[PDB]
RNA sequence: UAGUG
RNA sequence: UAAAUAACCUGUA
Protein backbone atom coordinates (compact mmCIF):
# COMPACT_ATOMS: atom_id res chain seq x y z
CA UNK A 1 0.00 0.00 0.00
CA UNK A 2 3.11 2.21 0.02
CA UNK A 3 2.44 2.63 -3.71
CA UNK A 4 -1.38 3.01 -3.80
CA UNK A 5 -0.84 6.02 -1.59
CA UNK A 6 1.31 8.12 -3.87
CA UNK A 7 -0.75 7.11 -6.84
CA UNK A 8 -3.82 8.44 -8.89
CA UNK A 9 -6.98 7.80 -6.96
CA UNK A 10 -8.72 5.60 -9.42
CA UNK A 11 -11.16 2.85 -9.90
CA UNK A 12 -11.29 0.25 -12.67
CA UNK A 13 -14.59 -0.94 -14.19
CA UNK A 14 -13.77 -4.48 -15.29
CA UNK A 15 -15.30 -6.57 -18.03
CA UNK A 16 -13.07 -9.48 -19.01
CA UNK A 17 -14.25 -12.29 -21.29
CA UNK A 18 -11.80 -15.25 -21.60
CA UNK A 19 -14.66 -16.97 -23.36
CA UNK A 20 -14.68 -14.62 -26.27
CA UNK A 21 -11.86 -12.15 -26.11
CA UNK A 22 -13.93 -10.03 -28.53
CA UNK A 23 -15.48 -8.26 -25.54
CA UNK A 24 -12.46 -7.96 -23.25
CA UNK A 25 -11.83 -4.49 -21.85
CA UNK A 26 -10.69 -2.71 -18.69
CA UNK A 27 -11.37 0.99 -18.01
CA UNK A 28 -9.30 2.76 -15.33
CA UNK A 29 -11.11 5.84 -14.19
CA UNK A 30 -8.58 8.02 -12.58
CA UNK A 31 -8.23 11.61 -11.53
CA UNK A 32 -4.81 13.13 -12.13
CA UNK A 33 -4.40 16.82 -11.28
CA UNK A 34 -7.90 18.11 -11.89
CA UNK A 35 -8.08 15.51 -14.58
CA UNK A 36 -10.72 12.83 -14.71
CA UNK A 37 -8.74 10.49 -17.02
CA UNK A 38 -10.16 7.44 -18.77
CA UNK A 39 -7.97 4.63 -19.92
CA UNK A 40 -9.83 2.08 -22.00
CA UNK A 41 -7.67 -1.00 -21.86
CA UNK A 42 -8.17 -4.03 -24.10
CA UNK A 43 -7.60 -7.68 -23.34
CA UNK A 44 -4.81 -9.10 -25.37
CA UNK A 45 -4.33 -12.41 -23.39
CA UNK A 46 -6.38 -14.73 -21.14
CA UNK A 47 -6.85 -14.93 -17.32
CA UNK A 48 -5.70 -18.51 -17.22
CA UNK A 49 -2.17 -17.80 -18.53
CA UNK A 50 0.66 -15.75 -16.94
CA UNK A 51 1.60 -12.20 -17.87
CA UNK A 52 0.08 -8.71 -18.09
CA UNK A 53 -3.62 -9.49 -18.61
CA UNK A 54 -4.55 -6.01 -19.80
CA UNK A 55 -3.11 -3.80 -22.55
CA UNK A 56 -3.73 0.00 -22.67
CA UNK A 57 -5.52 1.21 -25.90
CA UNK A 58 -6.74 4.80 -25.92
CA UNK A 59 -6.43 7.31 -23.16
CA UNK A 60 -9.14 9.96 -22.96
CA UNK A 61 -8.15 12.92 -20.82
CA UNK A 62 -11.14 14.71 -19.39
CA UNK A 63 -11.03 18.34 -18.29
CA UNK A 64 -12.17 19.40 -14.83
CA UNK A 65 -15.39 21.03 -16.06
CA UNK A 66 -16.83 17.68 -17.00
CA UNK A 67 -17.44 16.21 -13.54
CA UNK A 68 -20.54 18.25 -12.81
CA UNK A 69 -21.87 17.42 -16.29
CA UNK A 70 -21.21 13.70 -16.07
CA UNK A 71 -22.71 13.78 -12.56
CA UNK A 72 -25.66 15.77 -13.84
CA UNK A 73 -26.42 12.59 -15.75
CA UNK A 74 -25.49 9.91 -13.26
CA UNK A 75 -27.94 11.81 -11.05
CA UNK A 76 -30.84 11.69 -13.51
CA UNK A 77 -30.81 15.40 -14.45
CA UNK A 78 -29.29 15.56 -17.93
CA UNK A 79 -30.15 12.99 -20.54
CA UNK A 80 -26.60 12.88 -21.95
CA UNK A 81 -23.17 14.33 -22.05
CA UNK A 82 -20.85 14.79 -24.97
CA UNK A 83 -17.05 14.76 -25.13
CA UNK A 84 -14.84 15.89 -27.98
CA UNK A 85 -11.21 16.16 -28.93
CA UNK A 86 -9.25 15.76 -32.13
CA UNK A 87 -8.96 12.16 -30.86
CA UNK A 88 -12.32 11.16 -29.53
CA UNK A 89 -16.02 11.65 -29.86
CA UNK A 90 -17.68 9.80 -26.99
CA UNK A 91 -21.00 9.80 -25.17
CA UNK A 92 -22.38 8.86 -21.74
CA UNK A 93 -26.17 8.64 -21.32
CA UNK A 94 -28.86 6.79 -19.34
CA UNK A 95 -29.17 3.28 -20.69
CA UNK A 96 -32.93 2.91 -21.45
CA UNK A 97 -32.85 -0.80 -20.65
CA UNK A 98 -32.54 -0.94 -16.85
CA UNK A 99 -32.70 2.09 -14.55
CA UNK A 100 -29.55 3.28 -12.77
CA UNK A 101 -27.29 1.95 -15.50
CA UNK A 102 -25.28 3.90 -18.05
CA UNK A 103 -23.41 3.51 -21.32
CA UNK A 104 -20.19 5.11 -22.48
CA UNK A 105 -19.57 4.96 -26.20
CA UNK A 106 -16.31 6.49 -27.37
CA UNK A 107 -15.26 6.59 -31.04
CA UNK A 108 -11.52 7.36 -31.00
CA UNK A 109 -9.05 7.74 -33.88
CA UNK A 110 -5.30 7.00 -33.89
CA UNK A 111 -2.26 8.36 -35.84
CA UNK A 112 -7.26 7.83 -39.97
CA UNK A 113 -8.76 4.79 -38.31
CA UNK A 114 -11.72 5.12 -36.05
CA UNK A 115 -11.24 2.91 -33.04
CA UNK A 116 -14.36 2.88 -31.30
CA UNK A 117 -15.44 1.11 -28.30
CA UNK A 118 -18.18 0.88 -25.78
CA UNK A 119 -18.28 0.27 -22.02
CA UNK A 120 -21.52 -0.41 -20.12
CA UNK A 121 -22.08 0.58 -16.56
CA UNK A 122 -24.21 -1.68 -14.37
CA UNK A 123 -26.26 -0.14 -11.59
CA UNK A 124 -23.24 -0.68 -9.34
CA UNK A 125 -20.47 0.45 -11.68
CA UNK A 126 -22.55 3.56 -12.17
CA UNK A 127 -22.76 4.07 -8.43
CA UNK A 128 -19.10 3.32 -8.40
CA UNK A 129 -18.25 6.27 -10.60
CA UNK A 130 -21.02 8.35 -9.13
CA UNK A 131 -19.06 8.42 -5.88
CA UNK A 132 -15.61 8.62 -7.45
CA UNK A 133 -16.66 11.88 -9.10
CA UNK A 134 -18.38 13.39 -6.12
CA UNK A 135 -15.14 12.85 -4.23
CA UNK A 136 -12.93 14.59 -6.80
CA UNK A 137 -15.23 17.57 -7.22
CA UNK A 138 -15.16 17.53 -3.42
CA UNK A 139 -11.39 17.85 -3.22
CA UNK A 140 -11.19 19.98 -6.38
CA UNK A 141 -13.37 22.63 -4.78
CA UNK A 142 -10.66 22.21 -2.16
CA UNK A 143 -12.55 21.10 0.92
CA UNK A 144 -9.76 18.85 2.08
CA UNK A 145 -7.53 21.75 2.99
CA UNK B 1 -5.35 -4.63 11.89
CA UNK B 2 -5.25 -0.86 12.47
CA UNK B 3 -7.87 -0.65 9.79
CA UNK B 4 -11.31 0.78 9.58
CA UNK B 5 -13.58 -1.84 11.04
CA UNK B 6 -16.32 -2.68 13.46
CA UNK B 7 -16.83 -5.96 15.26
CA UNK B 8 -19.97 -7.38 16.79
CA UNK B 9 -19.06 -9.44 19.83
CA UNK B 10 -21.88 -11.78 20.57
CA UNK B 11 -20.84 -14.00 23.41
CA UNK B 12 -23.28 -16.49 24.87
CA UNK B 13 -23.38 -18.76 27.89
CA UNK B 14 -23.60 -21.66 25.42
CA UNK B 15 -20.15 -21.51 23.84
CA UNK B 16 -21.51 -23.17 20.68
CA UNK B 17 -23.68 -20.17 19.81
CA UNK B 18 -21.47 -17.15 20.37
CA UNK B 19 -19.49 -15.42 17.66
CA UNK B 20 -17.32 -12.46 16.81
CA UNK B 21 -18.13 -11.00 13.40
CA UNK B 22 -15.69 -8.48 12.11
CA UNK B 23 -16.22 -6.21 9.13
CA UNK B 24 -13.18 -4.17 8.13
CA UNK B 25 -11.88 -2.85 4.85
CA UNK B 26 -8.45 -2.33 3.34
CA UNK B 27 -8.57 0.16 0.50
CA UNK B 28 -10.99 -1.20 -2.08
CA UNK B 29 -11.29 -4.55 -0.26
CA UNK B 30 -13.85 -5.51 2.34
CA UNK B 31 -12.95 -8.35 4.62
CA UNK B 32 -15.95 -9.98 6.31
CA UNK B 33 -14.95 -12.50 8.92
CA UNK B 34 -16.27 -14.49 11.83
CA UNK B 35 -14.62 -16.66 14.41
CA UNK B 36 -16.69 -18.99 16.57
CA UNK B 37 -16.56 -18.91 20.37
CA UNK B 38 -13.76 -20.87 21.96
CA UNK B 39 -15.23 -22.59 24.99
CA UNK B 40 -16.73 -20.62 27.98
CA UNK B 41 -17.13 -16.92 28.62
CA UNK B 42 -14.01 -15.32 30.09
CA UNK B 43 -14.61 -13.53 33.40
CA UNK B 44 -11.23 -12.14 34.39
CA UNK B 45 -10.46 -8.82 32.71
CA UNK B 46 -6.85 -9.89 33.22
CA UNK B 47 -7.33 -13.13 31.30
CA UNK B 48 -5.70 -12.38 27.97
CA UNK B 49 -6.42 -15.81 26.47
CA UNK B 50 -8.36 -16.29 23.22
CA UNK B 51 -12.15 -15.87 23.67
CA UNK B 52 -12.94 -16.70 19.99
CA UNK B 53 -11.47 -19.46 17.80
CA UNK B 54 -9.14 -18.28 15.10
CA UNK B 55 -9.12 -21.74 13.45
CA UNK B 56 -12.77 -22.35 12.71
CA UNK B 57 -12.88 -18.69 11.52
CA UNK B 58 -14.83 -17.65 8.44
CA UNK B 59 -12.98 -15.24 6.20
CA UNK B 60 -14.17 -13.73 2.93
CA UNK B 61 -12.35 -11.10 0.92
CA UNK B 62 -14.72 -9.22 -1.44
CA UNK B 63 -13.96 -7.31 -4.64
CA UNK B 64 -14.05 -3.53 -5.07
CA UNK B 65 -16.96 -3.71 -7.49
CA UNK B 66 -18.77 -5.72 -4.79
CA UNK B 67 -18.49 -3.11 -2.11
CA UNK B 68 -20.42 -1.06 -4.61
CA UNK B 69 -23.17 -3.55 -5.20
CA UNK B 70 -23.63 -3.85 -1.44
CA UNK B 71 -24.43 -0.16 -1.14
CA UNK B 72 -26.83 -0.55 -4.04
CA UNK B 73 -28.93 -2.87 -1.88
CA UNK B 74 -28.79 -0.40 1.01
CA UNK B 75 -30.07 2.18 -1.45
CA UNK B 76 -32.61 -0.10 -3.17
CA UNK B 77 -30.63 0.34 -6.39
CA UNK B 78 -30.50 -3.46 -6.51
CA UNK B 79 -32.97 -5.80 -4.80
CA UNK B 80 -30.34 -8.45 -3.96
CA UNK B 81 -26.67 -8.93 -4.81
CA UNK B 82 -25.28 -12.42 -5.37
CA UNK B 83 -21.55 -12.91 -5.67
CA UNK B 84 -19.84 -16.22 -6.46
CA UNK B 85 -16.18 -17.24 -6.21
CA UNK B 86 -14.04 -20.25 -5.42
CA UNK B 87 -14.34 -20.08 -1.67
CA UNK B 88 -17.99 -19.09 -1.19
CA UNK B 89 -21.37 -18.36 -2.61
CA UNK B 90 -23.18 -15.51 -0.88
CA UNK B 91 -26.11 -13.10 -1.16
CA UNK B 92 -26.77 -9.78 0.52
CA UNK B 93 -30.38 -8.62 0.71
CA UNK B 94 -32.33 -5.83 2.42
CA UNK B 95 -34.65 -6.83 5.25
CA UNK B 96 -37.46 -4.90 7.04
CA UNK B 97 -35.33 -5.22 10.17
CA UNK B 98 -31.90 -4.91 8.58
CA UNK B 99 -29.52 -6.84 6.34
CA UNK B 100 -28.91 -10.51 5.63
CA UNK B 101 -25.65 -11.90 4.33
CA UNK B 102 -25.77 -15.61 3.70
CA UNK B 103 -24.82 -18.56 1.61
CA UNK B 104 -22.32 -21.34 1.88
CA UNK B 105 -18.94 -20.09 3.02
CA UNK B 106 -16.00 -22.04 4.29
CA UNK B 107 -13.61 -21.94 7.27
CA UNK B 108 -9.78 -21.80 7.18
CA UNK B 109 -8.09 -25.15 6.76
CA UNK B 110 -11.29 -26.63 5.31
CA UNK B 111 -12.88 -27.67 2.03
CA UNK B 112 -16.19 -28.58 3.62
CA UNK B 113 -18.61 -25.98 2.26
CA UNK B 114 -20.94 -25.24 5.16
CA UNK B 115 -24.35 -23.55 5.16
CA UNK B 116 -23.88 -20.02 6.52
CA UNK B 117 -25.89 -16.95 7.40
CA UNK B 118 -25.11 -13.79 9.41
CA UNK B 119 -27.53 -10.95 10.04
CA UNK B 120 -27.44 -7.22 10.71
CA UNK B 121 -30.63 -5.84 12.34
CA UNK B 122 -31.93 -2.72 14.01
CA UNK B 123 -29.18 -0.51 15.37
CA UNK B 124 -26.68 -2.79 13.69
CA UNK B 125 -28.10 -2.38 10.23
CA UNK B 126 -27.52 1.33 10.76
CA UNK B 127 -23.94 0.83 11.86
CA UNK B 128 -23.35 -1.40 8.78
CA UNK B 129 -24.87 1.10 6.36
CA UNK B 130 -22.55 3.84 7.53
CA UNK B 131 -19.51 1.57 7.31
CA UNK B 132 -20.32 0.61 3.76
CA UNK B 133 -21.26 4.00 2.40
CA UNK B 134 -17.93 5.07 3.93
CA UNK B 135 -15.78 2.26 2.71
CA UNK B 136 -16.75 3.21 -0.85
CA UNK B 137 -16.05 6.94 -0.68
CA UNK B 138 -12.70 6.34 0.95
CA UNK B 139 -12.00 3.38 -1.23
CA UNK B 140 -10.60 5.67 -3.95
CA UNK B 141 -7.50 6.87 -2.19
CA UNK B 142 -8.37 10.60 -2.32
CA UNK B 143 -7.77 11.27 1.37
CA UNK B 144 -4.36 9.59 1.47
CA UNK B 145 -3.32 11.01 -1.88
CA UNK B 146 -3.96 14.56 -0.83
CA UNK B 147 -2.54 14.16 2.61
C1' U C 1 5.31 7.31 -36.58
C1' A C 2 8.69 6.63 -31.39
C1' G C 3 11.36 5.65 -26.97
C1' U C 4 12.76 4.63 -20.74
C1' G C 5 13.93 4.08 -14.85
C1' U D 1 -6.55 -10.42 18.59
C1' A D 2 -5.47 -10.07 11.97
C1' A D 3 -4.82 -12.69 7.73
C1' A D 4 -2.21 -16.19 5.25
C1' U D 5 -0.07 -20.16 -0.20
C1' A D 6 3.46 -14.60 -5.04
C1' A D 7 2.66 -11.21 -9.86
C1' C D 8 -5.02 -5.58 -13.04
C1' C D 9 4.39 -0.66 -12.33
C1' U D 10 3.68 4.96 -14.04
C1' G D 11 5.23 8.86 -16.37
C1' U D 12 7.00 11.17 -20.96
C1' A D 13 5.29 13.59 -25.72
Amino acid sequence: RARRAQLPPAFDVVHWNDEDISRGHLLRVLHRDTFVVLDYHRQARMLTEEGNKAERVVSVMLPAVYTARFLAVLEGRSEKVEVHSRYTNATFTPNPAAPYTFTLKCTSTRPDETFEWTVEFDVAESLMLQRFLTQALHYNTGFAR
Amino acid sequence: QSLPKFEIHDVRDDPAEGTMTRVAVDGKLLLISQYPQLGPRKVDPNDLSPQFDADRRISVRLRHVDLAYLVGVCKERVPRHRMETKAYTLDFEKSAQGYHLHGKVHRVASQRMEDWSVKFDNHFAVTLEHFLESALDESFGFRQHYA
